[PDB]
């Protein structure tokens, strides 16, 4: 790997400098060179690595569903190979990288996470990136589509066992879930039921927390509120 | 229109 | 090249989808195969290429911007070689693509194009990337500095020869020639002249110009007047 | 405060 002469604490160094200058394809590669350093990552690194490849990821799925609006319209007008070709580069280029990050999951950060706040981190990080991988896929789809479930399903088994209702990375896990159930899964009543029940527990949860955590909280359970007001 | 997923 | 193997009137059409996609590397890509194809390029063309790598180089200015700051601040503070190493890959990235567009323009661009409004529109180029050369040298930078000007004179002589004083392409020179002048000249009294009888002569020209024209010249001519309104 | 160059 090209970052494998940098120091550990270097390369973590320099992903946050990418991240003030948003240069986030950097910001994966340092970060990816972290974690292929063996150590375990803390709670911050954990957001760092989260927050270089959604970015990244972020782009080229903007990207093709541009390119496969004005694909679709072509097949309804006037007439050559060139739409298809680019929206498969970019196709090609986003599956890449998500394969990449599924990668560093399985070769060994799900495998040395013990803890319920890593474990559950990293295995809705899996859940994502299948999910983006779905979202592209054309049968095939459902082996993809099941992966992604899979791993949504044992990231909430641990969640709801481990955590408290308003933790910000069980709210965000089941507000992911939920977006699954709707826009992949073609589940809208499960999608709806997982975000009602996520909103009103943690609602009821809330008097537990101090200032800042229920700031945090309550932000993330915005989201669940937005998407029932556009799912109902 | 497209759901929301979660924020960084 | 890669884009060797791909036909010139592909490499126009993806560049078009890059621009929708906001995939701007792509663009430039797409844009850099197209001229090494060796012919002449139209109106549009020009404009695509132009537009491709302004908005790479555009980024790169911004992200060495930041990284420059935080560097200028840690010699003030606490102290590592981090944030020098970060930004001098950046800046080395920067001039990396000012250097293959410098080559576009000079094989074999400016030295086909004898009509006014494609001579000076690639004279321009060259003056905006030595620019971009310049922001970030240090010492060279006379060279550099000297580069910019005569590419921005020579434009300027063409143009003031033979286009009218509302055109687009001699106004939008004009405006980036007193950029030139007040960021990088250190001669702030010439710029604001130069932007100063720019904006008049514009002015009076102004009734000559059907609605469509005088929308596209009074939309750069505010240009002027907002860089006029910060420079006094 | 940069100064304005030309737009697309
Ligand atoms: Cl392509
Ligand atoms: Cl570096
Ligand atoms: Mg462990
Ligand atoms: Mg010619």
């Amino acid at each position: 790997g090209a970052m494998g002469s940098m120091e550990r604490a270097s390369l973590i160094q320099k992903a946050k400098l990418a991240e003030q200058a948003e240069r986030y394809e950097d910001m994966a590669a340092f970060m990816k060179g972290a974690v292929e350093k063996g150590e375990e990552l803390s709670c911050e690194e954990r957001n760092l690595l989260s927050v270089a490849y959604k970015n990244v990821v972020g782009g080229q799925r903007a990207a093709w569903r541009v390119l496969s609006s004005i694909e679709q319209k072509s097949n309804e007008s006037e007439e050559g190979p060139e739409v298809r070709e680019y929206r498969e580069k970019v196709e090609t280029e986003l599956q890449g990288v998500c394969d990449t990050v599924l990668g560093l999951l399985d070769s060994h950060l799900i495998k040395e996470a013990g803890d319920a706040e890593s474990r559950v981190f990293y295995l809705k990080m899996k859940g994502d990136y299948y999910r983006y991988l779905a979202e592209v896929a054309t049968g095939d789809k459902k082996r993809i589509i099941d992966s992604a479930r899979s791993a949504y399903q044992e990231a909430m088994d641990i969640s709801k066992k481990e955590m408290p209702p308003t933790n910000p990375i069980r709210l965000g896990l089941a507000l992911n879930f939920s977006v699954f159930h709707y826009e992949i899964a073609n589940s809208p009543e499960e999608a709806i039921s997982l975000a009602k029940t996520t909103f009103d527990e943690a609602m009821a949860d809330l008097h537990t927390l101090s200032e800042d955590s229920y700031k945090d909280s309550t932000l993330i359970m915005q989201l669940l509120r937005d998407n029932l007001t556009l799912w109902t | 229109v497209r759901s929301l997923s979660e924020r960084l």
